[PDB]
């Protein structure tokens, strides 16, 4: 978990590794913290897996719902309102906090809610067990107004003073841009810094080395 | 104590050239007693695969509410439901009950009729899903997989070769885990024939 | 951990699995549960790893610097009284260990006396300690005869550990044998559970429910 | 056991090619409240070592005592006291090391992290930490509080391996230290706007700077955030 | 006999020095210490001084280094 | 807490049970049957907590009864310990929770084959040559893992359990009063009362 | 509440082979989720040839060690410099250790040398100094990731012979230092995937009968 | 808890003690002896914690032998449980106490008079026509309150404490593995080996 | 479980004109189990009494820790202690014991051989002193016999009608006290002559 | 539990009323929480009973010592240097409070020593259960500058307001005067406004009504 977010002229764009943890022990290797609310909203989800990946797919849904028969384009302050509602009402027991961000017909947005329903907004924010890390290098390199690439430059270069840095996050960087007329670009995997190098000796054994006591083929329709 | 290592076990689960591999240990055992050696963890819903870890009174339950499920999907659809359309639902259906989980590690894994690709997936307790083009372990071993599974592993096994590196790994772990063992059994998924074997193992 | 003794006509008879365990894990499944005191008293270990192999390691010199004053072989009582002091000493500091203290002086015969960290001293015939001491106690109380030979005393020390090995989770590997005489201990080696199942299964057509 | 009363925060440091830096604020909190000011965390001693102490402010003052009276004591008896034989920062921290674990093994432990900076009477860098629990350890970048957290991330993009230091000039090193020192003060409650950094080169010597601030900072951009999601105005 | 008592109370004080602050005790030093040492044993009653001289030799951060000892306490660098 | 041994021979099964009741300090009563025959050929023990216990019985048997006449047709064991299971599996999720474990062995007419089912108050089932629960697996198991055999008499069988008792009483703390046994085939129920009256 | 404890981290393991033994331990230091080195040895020579290495709480590591080191010292003192029969180290290592029976090391410790026939020795240490001589052990944060692996390769566990069924075990040959170090290598790899506590850098200790070598090798600072 | 029974009759004291030694879940032996002889005229039975139990009894009878040599004149049952009482009374005030209760029985070879004196770990004593430490006593009190006459034979106490254990037997839930009795006499003492024997 | 409360048991004491009576329980058993009823809690040195209550151990304790030393004041002084000077006594004597205390409550009752008058006092566990002139209770009825005494109690009364109202109290408190009772025991205390008697009551 | 003290002109006077409590049971109906420390001093004791009863004794007989020795009175200050020096070496574990009051050659004084070693000094003082009743009834009737005569009739009119409000008190009111150039007068019941009325029945049973058992005359000496 480390993420975050930062937009500039004519839209927004967010950041996240892709390491799950589980104790010390990694699950994912190459996870995917960057969710679809709507086509140009998106959300990066910090803490409580399960919970971040079924409240946005909550909440998306209605939206879909919501814009269909309202025939509009769905506004971003829609999709936060909801999530912060519905976060509240179960006092923090859904443990979800991330950054939502994404434009409608009335600019471009970014926000941060925390798992019990408070929300806060700025021009750049960090979510996750590196955000302290990720916060050091947003508070050094920040300046209003920022080009595409520039700001699509930080939010990764803070994504990786996260990897490096933390024990609770790692592996590659995810990304995606929001632009303003413009559709939106998922990047999975804009970096791979790590790659594991190749092995000493090949593994595979000698077919027959495992000692079998039974056989048979089993079926499968009717 | 913990819900999930009373009855201990485990399941892990690869992918090769066109096929998949799913493995398992065999005992079911209250703490340190050891109270059965043909207890299997892995069930089949049609060609769909899933291995599922824990508390056994879950398994068993969980199994049966698939097989219900899988039923009710095939009559109304006219086909037997896909090995990614099923990650879907035992994903959801874990998280329905988000506050009172059910204390498992499943892991699906298949073949799709249509595309022909091979599929293996895990979960945690309460369904958030994960997707692998490698391999997936689950249980009380847990580490102990994680460490074979990363040396062991070879990209595009041919399904004779993915047997025999599938095999070690489970093979191997149970014996560094003092709760899974007693017999373990493999099977080794093709577009069409599967084949199952049981293995051979010490007994302690 | 599965360990235990007993008395009978060719003297005793000592066997103990090696599977030592932190948590769920395997940490290994080498180890020496028996206590070479010296050449002819054995300790076994159950309870705390450290404070078996410690203080019956200590007990060991102190038998040497008794035989060296009076010039004559120390009892395995004195020896056992010895022990079980020095731990009654700490009763309370958060010692552990369960423990056989095997030897066959000329005056007192085959002797086993039990001692525990609790300050407890037991003379016997028959001692299973560990976490497999219940299914270790089948085996054994079911074919115990004073009149057993020596070659049969020794498969069923063996046949008994296996027992336990089998069904308790945190006992297993491989089971070391010793044959304690009134001259000395002698090794019976160190047999794999593994390898040893199997071969039982086999030849004793015992463990039907194990398909194999 | 015991609490900490009166808190001092971070102390952040690191090498460059001819020596090491090691900065830290003057506050002196006293839990949520900032009771204090004119608080030294940078204890120089001799001529070639310099002390960064973090935590409890009691236990920080009866360290330096200690320090003190290592000094007036090394020249007891011994004409090179200022030469040869003079204090190196290895056995100052040696020293020190020692007194703290032997405390934690008397449940009686000085609630600090420790940081000895300077230079070798043969011209090496030297930078050991050294907490409450006796636990050391050596790093081209250190740091206590929130330095672990906030600083070090900064100093690494400079320094990123025991291959850079030769390449680090004593003025790019400092210049990333005070950007990390306008960091801290940033984000970190329990720190002060003021410091004091003192730097330790192998041809130069010791230069104390004392009391300065953090200036270029950014809060223009604040006018821009009003509400949080529906307030227009 | 003596010599023994004396050279381990030195091999002692170097140890020391060593562990606590990883410096190499001078030979100045283990003069002094081994002056006061043997000072004790000439103010008080009931024992008797060392019968011994020692000759000691080292290389600390001054370079080479030779001093005398003798059982009075007085230490002499030659 | 109380003995409940279970064994599965040729052609039947053999159900052993402990006979005394122990209310803290006293022992109300030395020749209690943990027994409740659910149908002609199925038989189920129990033992577990003080209230629970019977409650559950008498409700499962209950189910059962209904069913078999109402389809005039008899529930198979399999079938049998699958709806136990079910309930309990239900029961470990509620306000309170029965806290019973359960062995049931009936004679499947259908299949011409004695089966045995053991089941403990989480919902764990698991069908088995031979079982037992709570602390009554440790003294005994290693005796029946040596000496049984799926061709067994009924005969054979209980004079192997008759060991397996001999063991519990030898070593186990607890002094159960002794068992009651009972053997279910073929034929239906009876009761052994010879290994009492003897 | 004052605690006096604390985890470091860090993973070690020694193999002994044939006429040799060696002794490895990544170079990272942690505390909780943060970096406090990446360049921290855990595994040193004594002296009379003989490497050790205490992994756990990183203070009461220096302390033994140390303390050993002091020790091996003073037994030349006493017996004219006589060399310290590694066995004669463990006993002695073991009191020590008992010597805080009631305020334990809380650490794992390790040592590895040659016996006096010239074989290699590894020996493995309870927290209280509980020891025995071990041929192959991990010890550790990842020691449950290890341990699996040499099993199968440095002990051919669970192989056997082709065409003879469950009924050949493969022979077990004896690993040169070359090959072992092969294996050494991929077992920190694979553990640093799956562990977050593991990485950075691998420094490895070589005993034989002309002193001790050193080898370095990088891993992934994820 | 262990059992220890006593009780004095025309001109003797007999003691009853249980077999039996438990160590958790299993059961160590049967044929364990809480009996201790301190001097030709009395005995004390035990019982109580682990490892205190035994260190204590020895350490009693270390002092008394010691007593007895020394003076060459043999310790009054009065005295020696005065003794005892002393020891025990300091013992609960100490930085651990023994935790043990015991039975003297001896014969007054000089008022000719059997004595019975009962002590618990908190050096509380008294003397008794009959007595029993821990729970011992709620299954035996009523039946000895009701026949015991202080003219007993030797003969007829036996009698009489054989329905005290059968008692116990039926209602106890340990299982004590049956006891060990002594008597204690103007002759000295002997062990009644055929209530064992029986 | 309060330590002054396992054994139990009672005493009270009485003044009348030129005597004193002492009485109690017999009972001692530990919590309901009643273990014996001829365990007696008064107890004299000279022409001094005391009756003691609480934890049965030091109650024994105290006796021979007052024996004892009223013993060796007789030897060294050549006469017998006095009511008061004893009374300091084990005031002093219990207090040294202030942060381990003996569980009891004691009182002591006599007639001073120089002045001729009448003494009667009670202590709590660590000591602190208690004359009054009419009477003092002790024990687990403790209430019952303030209640009792503060009733039937009367100023001078003869020795015959003295032992008449102390026996009432004690009898009446002890048949509403679970943990006292088994028999009781008077002493009628004059200048000279002494008169024991054992009463008659419910034994339940 | 109730005392006061109040000093005047020539001297101090300290009440205090009668009643030892143990529960919601009485124990004493007439105590004496008036204790002498010398002559002319004299103190009142609240809370824990033995304590106060137990300390007075001995710093008294340790000051009876002093004079002797320094051939002088007896300074007030003196016993409340010792009293509190001594109370505090035990942090509070003998719980005594009380009021020191005396007189010595060099004028009249008024102290209060808490548990822990506290001592404050005023012109009217009050310690314990009924502290706040007795200074309700100082806090309203108090002047400098009173008459012998006046200081008494307020003290005894301050516990008085004890033991009718208060349940922890009640019974008599015990005083004691401390004049300069004066001996000390002790009031053992300055008043006495509690007496139980007189019964409604005679109690006395007639001779035989008890049921005896066994009878007997016991020896006394040898």
């Amino acid at each position: 978990t480390t993420i975050v977010g930062v937009k500039f002229n004519n839209g927004v764009v967010i950041a996240a590794d892709t390491r799950s943890t589980q104790g010390p022990i990694v699950a994912d290797k190459n996870c995917a913290k960057l969710h679809r609310i709507s086509p140009k909203i998106w959300c990066a989800g910090a803490g409580t897996a399960a919970d971040t990946e079924a409240v946005t797919q909550l909440i998306g849904s209605n939206i879909e719902l919501h814009s269909l028969y309202t025939s509009r384009e769905p506004r971003v302050v829609s999709a936060l309102q909801m999530l912060k509602q519905h976060l509240f009402k179960y006092q923090g027991h859904i443990g979800a906090y991330l950054i939502v961000a994404g434009v409608d017909p009335t600019g471009s947005h970014l926000f941060s809610i925390h798992a019990h329903g408070s929300t806060d907004v700025g021009y750049y924010l960090s979510l996750g067990s590196g955000s302290l890390a990720a916060m050091a290098v947003l508070e050094s390199h920040w300046k209003q107004d920022l080009t595409k690439e520039e700001a699509i430059k930080l939010a990764s270069d803070a994504i990786q003073a996260g990897i490096w840095n933390d024990l609770g996050s790692g592996s590659n960087v995810d990304v995606c841009v929001m632009e303003i007329g413009k559709d939106a670009e998922y990047l999975r995997n804009y970096l791979t810094p790590n790659v594991r190098e190749e092995k000493q000796k090949s593994y595979k054994f000698p077919r027959g080395t495992t000692a079998v006591l039974k056989e048979s083929i089993v079926n499968i329709c009717d | 104590s913990d819900p999930s290592s009373i009855n201990g076990g485990i399941v892990v689960a690869m992918t090769g050239k066109d096929c998949v591999a799913i493995a398992c240990d065999l005992r079911l055992g209250s703490q340190s007693l050891g109270v059965s050696n043909k207890f299997e963890k892995i069930f089949h819903y049609g060609h769909v695969f899933l291995g599922i870890t824990g508390l056994a009174t879950d398994v068993t339950t969980l199994n049966e509410m698939f097989r219900y499920k899988t039923n009710l999907y095939k009559l109304k659809e006219e086909r037997a439901i896909e090995p990614e359309t099923f990650t879907q639902l035992v994903s959801s259906s874990l998280y329905e009950r988000r506050f009172g989980p059910y204390f498992v590690g499943p892991v699906v894994a298949g073949i799709n009729s249509k595309s022909g690709k091979p599929f293996i997936a895990g979960f945690d307790l309460i369904g958030c899903i994960d997707e692998a083009k490698d391999f997936i372990v689950s249980g009380t071993a847990s580490d102990q997989l994680f460490g074979m599974c990363e040396s062991l592993y070879e990209p595009n096994l041919e399904p004779e070769d993915l047997f025999e590196t599938i095999s070690q790994a489970l093979l191997n772990a149970a014996d560094r885990d003092a709760l899974s063992g007693w017999g373990a059994v493999v099977y080794i998924i093709k577009k069409d024939e599967v084949v199952k074997r049981y293995l051979k193992m010490r007994q302690d | 951990t599965t360990t235990l003794a007993f008395r009978f006509q060719g003297g005793i008879i000592v066997a103990v699995d090696s599977r030592a365990t932190a948590g769920n894990w395997v940490a290994s499944q080498t180890v020496k549960r028996v206590i070479e005191i010296n050449p002819f008293l054995l300790g076994t270990m159950a309870g705390g790893a450290a404070d078996c192999q410690f203080w019956e390691t200590w007990l060991g010199s102190q038998c040497r610097l008794h035989e060296l004053r009076e010039k004559e072989r120390i009892s395995v009582a004195a020896a056992s009284k010895i022990l079980s002091n020095l731990v009654y000493q700490y009763k309370g500091a958060g010692l552990s260990m369960g423990t056989m203290i095997c030897g066959y002086t000329r005056k007192e015969g085959p002797t086993i006396y039990y001692v525990d960290s609790d300050g407890t001293r037991l003379k016997g015939d028959i001692f299973c300690v560990g976490s497999g001491q219940t299914f270790a106690y089948g085996v054994l109380d079911s074919n115990y005869k004073w009149d057993l030979s020596v070659e049969d005393a020794l498969y069923l020390g063996k046949r008994s550990i296996l027992a336990a090995a089998h069904r308790d989770a945190y006992s297993g590997g491989s089971v070391n044998l010793y044959h304690v005489t009134e001259d000395g201990w002698i090794y019976h080696g160190n047999h794999d559970v593994g390898e040893l199942f199997w071969k039982v299964k086999e030849e004793e057509g015992s463990f039907n429910n194990v398909i194999g | 056991t015991q609490q900490p009363i009166v808190t001092g925060t971070s102390v952040i440091s690191m090498k460059y090619d001819n020596g090491v830096i090691i900065a830290a604020d003057n506050l002196g909190s006293y839990g949520s409240l900032l009771r204090f000011n004119g608080v030294e965390r940078l204890i120089p001693v001799g001529d070639n070592t310099v002390v960064g102490i973090s935590g409890d402010i009691s236990d920080m003052q009866h360290i330096e005592r200690l320090l003190k009276d290592l000094v007036t004591e090394n020249a007891y008896d011994n004409p090179l006291a200022d030469a040869e034989e003079a204090l190196e920062p290895s056995y100052i921290f040696e020293y020190l090391a020692t007194v703290m674990y032997q405390r934690r093994s008397k449940m009686n432990p000085l609630w600090n992290a420790i940081i000895v900076a300077g230079v070798q009477s043969n011209g090496d860098q030297f930078l050991r930490y050294v907490n409450l629990l006796g636990v050391t350890y050596s790093s081209p970048t250190l740091a206590t509080g929130f330095g672990a957290h906030m600083a070090n991330p900064l100093l690494r993009k400079v320094v990123d391996r025991e291959s850079d230091i030769p390449k680090t000039t004593v003025q790019v090193a400092e210049e990333a230290i005070v950007n990390a020192m306008r960091v801290l003060y940033y984000r970190d409650a329990r720190s002060s706007r003021n410091f004091s950094l003192a730097i330790i080169d192998k041809n130069t010597g010791l230069t104390f700077k004392k009391n300065l601030q953090v200036e270029n900072m950014k809060w223009d951009f604040a006018k821009d955030i009003k509400g949080y999601g529906t307030q227009k105005i | 006999p003596d010599a023994r008592v004396l050279s381990n109370y030195l091999r002692q004080q170097c140890n020391y020095s060593s562990l606590v602050f990883n410096r190499k005790l001078a030979v100045e030093r283990a003069g002094h210490l081994l002056c006061d040492k043997a000072q004790k044993n000439t103010q008080s009653y009931g024992g008797r001084p060392y019968g011994v001289g020692l000759l000691i030799i080292g290389y600390d951060k001054s370079g080479a280094h030779l001093l005398e000892f003798q059982p009075s306490g007085n230490v002499t660098e030659l | 807490m109380d003995i409940i041994l279970g064994i599965r021979v040729q052609d039947s099964v053999i159900l052993a049970s402990s006979k005394a009741v122990t209310r803290g300090i006293s022992v109300l009563k030395d020749s209690d049957d943990k027994t409740r025959q659910l149908s002609p050929h199925t038989l189920m023990s129990f033992a577990g907590e003080a209230g629970d216990t019977v409650q559950f019985a008498e409700y499962i048997q209950a189910n059962i009864q209904l069913y078999s006449i109402r389809e005039d047709y008899e529930l198979s064991p399999q079938a049998v310990s699958s709806f136990v299971r079910q309930e309990l599996a239900k029961s470990i999720r509620s306000r309170r929770p029965y806290q019973v474990n359960v062995l049931i062995g009936g004679y499947d007419k259908k299949k011409n084959k004695p089966e045995l089912y053991q089941i403990d108050y989480l919902g764990t089932k698991v069908e088995l040559p031979y079982g037992a629960h709570g602390y009554s697996g440790f003294y005994t198991f290693s005796l029946l893992d040596h000496h049984y055999r799926p061709d067994m008499t009924t005969e054979e069988g209980l004079d192997l359990l008759k060991l397996c008792v001999q063991e519990l009483e030898k070593r186990m703390p607890m002094d159960f009063k002794g068992v009651i046994v009972k053997i279910v085939d073929k034929d239906g129920i009876r009761q052994v009362d010879d290994f009492q009256a003897q | 509440q004052f605690n006096p404890y604390g985890d470091n981290g860090g993973t070690i393991l020694g193999i002994a082979g044939e006429d040799f033994a060696v002794l490895a331990g990544d170079t990272r230091n942690i505390t909780d989720y943060s970096i406090n080195s990446r360049y921290e040895p855990k595994v040193f020579d004594c002296g009379d040839n003989i490497v050790m290495s205490a992994n756990g709480f990183a203070a009461d590591g220096d302390a033994l060690v140390k303390r050993f080191k002091n020790s091996v010292k003073w037994y030349h003192f006493d017996h004219n410099d006589k060399k310290l029969s590694i066995n004669s180290a463990a006993r002695n290592i073991q009191h020590l250790l008992y010597g805080k029976r009631f305020f334990p090391y809380y650490v794992h410790t390790i040592i590895a040398g040659l016996d006096e026939d010239g074989k290699g020795a590894v020996y493995s240490f309870d927290p209280v100094g509980s020891y025995e001589r071990e041929q192959c052990r991990a010890g550790g944060a990842a020691a449950s990731l290890i341990m699996p692996f040499l099993d199968n390769q440095v002990n051919f566990k669970n192989q056997y012979e082709p065409g003879t069924n469950g009924k050949v075990k493969k022979p077990l040959k004896y690993l040169s230092v070359e090959e072992v170090i092969k294996l050494v290598r991929d077992s920190f790899t694979s553990a640093t995937e799956r562990h977050i506590q593991v990485g950075d850098g691998l420094e490895i200790l070589i005993v034989t009968k002309d002193g001790v070598r050193k080898e370095f090798y990088e891993l992934k600072r994820d």
